[PDB]
């Protein structure tokens, strides 16, 4: 069974940077797709950007809006994903996820079944 | 590419038939298009993928419909758990984009 | 009969590739066209499903003229003269109407006057290579390959104006001879996007049913 | 069986040559021969459950191997043939179909529809790009678009195998051969900005087996130069 | 001096005429030839190779590898439709996007017939028996395993090869080219079972064309 | 090789001449001269390779 908990929220000021880090327990960590969604509170959800698999060439693609300003960046050696954060601004102020993906057929859909619990990142 | 979602609010006594829609500002594909439930705080969870095939895991009353730029959802009778939030995400060229939103509360 | 699947019988057609016009007195009227395979969608389309070509080349221009309102006073005009000029790859070029580059000595060109038959002339294989290049996969800037560079064209009017200015459209028509191909292509799926280069979008495979039975 | 060429040997036990001719020879050009024709062994490429495609530039992967990157770089003109050996080895309880083919004038597209993609993303120096399942995404400046369904030329993909081709079905065949010739239109050209070939391996079957059997079959590529000339007084 | 007469038909341009033209540069003095490898002389020849049939497109599996792949699984019915498809000329049926069909579609008349060259892609142990019907035009789609051996088929084993050629005639009902489970797939254990089967198509080198035209897959 | 028959595999046999280095990669070890040792087709390979005082 999958269990993805994820740390590192709490306060940050404007201008500075931010590491969070999600680790994933109960599969293979490198055959499975790993996302990343933020949720602002009461508001629509915003897809951020993607890992592939080790059969894949580990390669990452973010969003239009979002790109550059953050990281996607994984370890070797445990089954744990990190996120680098930098430049932050007021309008960051949303919990952060940690999605799953996975192949229904033989192809690639593009749905996100299994979810972290969310860790909440604020600014001032 | 944007969902228009409608309508956001709704509310429903227990035992009628329910759908709401979720159209596309243009021609998505039938297999890039899935449906959401997330509860009152709680993780978002998968519940209808490619707009015919149920998650695991969920009850045999929801179905969906569709095709083009408009998608539809059917739940057979309300009950007493599924009052709560829907999205619905498409792909047809990055960004990944999510929908308005759909907010239930039982009568 | 299988004569007509041959390449002579496939590809020694005619198809209108460029169209432009051009005024005679505003002082940047003056037609120009590149020469090149990928303007138009269909005969690149079949142009493409070789690698590399070979061919003579056969150009016709059918120029017509149409009156631009005038202000009054009785206008009447002779007959017009267009000239169309050629340079070979590696040539000088005109920026301006009157300028020195279009009485130079070695950019052969015509002179055809309205009233007659088209002005039909023909450019032989231009290439210091051995073949034309319709794929390219290095540098000369990525997937140019200035080797097959096969010139441009020049249209003006030769007549100044006396009374009424007089716009001019022409429909330069193309006709590849003596063709010989070279390694076949498999025929392109996806859309066009850019003229230079290959790019495109992804797209599916198939126009699908609905089920496998 | 054990054909043995210049100072390196590997064994062998059906080969479609080219396009019907074999590689041959024609200021003044040389034709070395003592130190350049040996079997140059590629590194050996992972084949996973759900792999996508690798990709070698031909007169690219040479760069660095030995006296052949010298005869590259102090001869900048060159002509030359080649000669491929592809084999993966697995038991018989794998099941898997690969596609070898061998494109000449292989245009890749960009991600963006304005760029053109940069030089480290077209040719790894000996070492396989791959392609993904998924769509490269828009959002960046200069990456080659390698959804597999479309090969990267913007084609349909099953109909690649005009080109000289030969299949591996992993439940009766085992290996396969090329032979290619020169095929440019200038006689003798910069081998720089070039890349005349490009050997590509494309898994249609992918690979399946039961738990129980190693989760890998690893893929080994062995390319040999033929007809090597090079320009230089 | 001498005396002539202009027929009609004397200043005009016709778009297929072919009359001899002055050239514009002469003393070039062109490139010459040279024997580059690979020359095609007939478009027929690009004909004779093989590709691959997207014969499983189902609207999901259409931008993936998954539609050239048959899946074949050992269930437990013995007996049903493997896979089928008619053979409409060019409404939008799944031989039309191949390599016989994109030259095909230039033309309007021809008539010849098909290699449909199959290919078991699956384990070296597994063995099975299929049967490869095909309904000739006119008679009804069969709708059971016991009438499809009643028509003209061939049955392929597994174990013994793995390649059975179907040759079959092809016109601008029309005909169905439906294959059916003749047996289960008997495995070993530690074997997988769902292996699939790849499709092949090609001119059998006897049909001939004509009334070239444009084709219709461009805007 | 004793294995058993059902297992695959490959093994480069680099011998290096004396006075250049021993190979530190398996890259520059081809590079040398050396033999490949398929395993499935044959299982035994034969080396020559001379020896001074």
């Amino acid at each position: 069974e999958v269990k993805l908990v994820e740390s590192g929220g709490g306060l940050v000021q404007p201008g500075g940077s931010l590491s969070l880090s999600c680790a994933a327990s109960g599969f293979t960590f490198t055959d499975y797709y790993m996302n990343w969604v933020r949720q602002p509170s009461g508001k629509a959800l915003e897809w951020l950007g993607f890992l592939r698999n080790k059969a894949n060439g580990y390669t990452t693609e973010y969003s239009a809006s979002v790109k550059g300003r953050f990281t996607i960046s994984r370890d070797n050696s445990q089954s744990i994903l990190y996120l680098q954060m930098n430049a932050l601004r007021a309008e960051d102020s949303a919990t952060y996820y940690c999605a799953r993906s996975r192949y229904y057929g033989g192809t690639y859909r593009y749905a996100l079944d299994y979810w972290g619990q969310g860790t909440s990142v604020t600014v001032s | 590419n944007v969902l228009t979602q409608s309508p956001p609010i709704m509310s429903a006594s227990p035992g009628e038939k329910v759908t709401m829609t979720c159209r596309a500002s243009s021609s998505v594909s039938s297999s890039y298009l899935h449906w959401y439930q997330q509860k009152s705080g709680a993780s978002p969870k998968l519940w209808i993928y490619s707009t015919s095939n149920l998650a695991s895991g969920v009850p045999a009353r929801f179905s969906g419909s569709g095709s083009g730029t408009s998608y539809s959802l059917t739940i057979s009778s309300v009950e007493a758990e599924d009052a709560a939030t829907y999205y619905c995400q498409q792909f047809s060229g990055y960004p990944l984009t999510f929908g308005a939103g759909t907010k239930l509360e039982l009568k | 009969s299988r004569s007509e699947s041959s390449i002579e019988n496939f590809l020694c057609r005619s198809a209108c590739v460029y169209y432009a016009t051009y005024t005679n007195n505003s002082k940047k009227g003056f037609a120009e066209w590149v020469i090149n395979t990928r303007q138009v969608a269909q005969l690149r389309r079949k142009l493409e499903l070789f690698t590399y070509l070979r061919f003579d080349l056969e150009l016709t221009f059918v120029i017509t003229s149409a009156q631009q309102p005038s202000t009054a006073s009785s206008v009447d005009a002779p007959v017009q003269t267009h000239q169309i000029m050629y340079v070979p790859p590696g040539g000088p070029v005109p920026t301006k109407v009157k300028d020195y580059a279009w009485q130079t000595s070695t950019n052969p060109s015509v002179f055809w006057t309205e009233g007659n038959a088209p002005p039909r002339m023909s450019i032989p294989f231009i290439s210091i290579g051995n073949a034309y290049s319709c794929f390219y996969d290095g540098w000369t800037v990525y997937g140019i390959n200035t080797l097959n560079n096969m010139g441009t064209l020049y249209m003006r009017h030769v007549n100044e104006a006396g009374q009424g200015p007089i716009k001019s459209t022409v429909r330069i028509y193309f006709k590849p001879k003596h063709v010989k191909a070279w390694v076949p292509r498999p025929p392109r799926l996806c859309q066009y996007e850019k003229q230079k280069n290959v790019n495109f979008s992804p797209i599916g495979v198939t126009t699908s049913r609905t089920d496998i039975i | 069986r054990s054909i043995t060429l210049g100072n390196s040997t590997i064994t062998t036990q059906n080969v479609v040559v080219g396009y019907g001719v074999w590689p041959e020879y024609l200021d003044q050009p040389t034709q070395p021969d003592v130190a350049t024709c040996r079997f140059y062994t590629l590194e050996s490429v992972q084949w996973m459950k759900n792999s996508a495609g690798w990709w070698w530039k031909l007169p690219d992967a040479l760069s660095q191997m030995g006296l052949f990157g010298q005869n590259m770089q102090y001869h900048y003109l060159g002509r030359t043939g080649y000669t491929i050996h592809v084999q993966c080895n697995a038991s018989k309880f794998h099941q898997g179909c690969l596609l070898v083919v061998c494109v000449p004038e292989a245009e890749m597209g960009c991600s963006n529809l304005n760029n053109t993609p940069e030089f480290s993303e077209l040719s790894g120096g000996d070492s396989a790009r791959m392609f993904t399942d998924t769509q490269v995404g828009e959002s960046n400046a200069k990456k080659v678009q390698t959804a597999v369904w479309n090969a990267g030329m913007g084609v349909g993909v099953g109909n690649l195998t005009i080109f000289p081709h030969q299949w591996i079905n992993l439940r009766t065949n085992n290996s396969a051969t090329l032979v290619m010739p020169y095929i440019n239109s200038v006689p003798m050209d910069n081998m720089f900005r070039h890349n005349n070939l490009t050997l590509m391996i494309i898994p249609f079957v992918p690979l399946n087996y039961s738990e129980g059997s190693s989760p890998y079959v690893p893929i080994t590529v062995t390319i040999a130069p033929m007809c090597a000339e090079y320009n230089g007084l | 001096g001498l005396p002539v007469m202009t027929t009609p038909g004397s200043t005009q341009f016709l778009t297929s005429d072919d009359f001899q033209s002055p050239s514009a540069m002469p003393q070039f003095d062109v490139t010459p030839e040279m024997q580059i490898p690979g020359r095609v002389n007939n478009l027929m020849e690009i004909a004779e190779v093989d590709s691959v049939v997207p014969v499983n497109n189902t609207e999901d599996n259409v931008s993936s590898l998954k539609a050239y792949q048959i899946p074949v699984q050992s269930n437990s019915d013995n007996g049903k439709q493997v896979f089928g498809f008619p053979l409409q000329p060019g409404a939008n049926n799944v031989l039309n996007r191949t390599l016989l069909g994109e030259i095909l579609n230039y033309y309007t008349h021809w008539s010849g017939s098909i290699k449909l060259t199959f290919m078991f892609c699956g384990s070296a142990m597994a063995t099975g028996k299929f049967l490869l019907a095909y309904s000739p035009p006119g008679a009804g789609v069969p709708k059971n395993r016991k009438d499809a051996m009643l028509g003209t088929h061939v049955i392929w084993d597994v174990g013994l090869q793995s390649s059975c050629v179907l040759c079959v005639p092809w016109i601008s009902a029309a005909g169905y080219v439906t294959c059916w489970y003749q047996t289960n797939i008997v495995v070993p254990a530690d074997v997988q079972s769902s292996c699939d089967i790849l499709c092949f198509v090609s001119a059998c080198n006897d049909f001939s064309v004509r009334m070239l035209k444009d084709t219709p897959f461009i805007r």
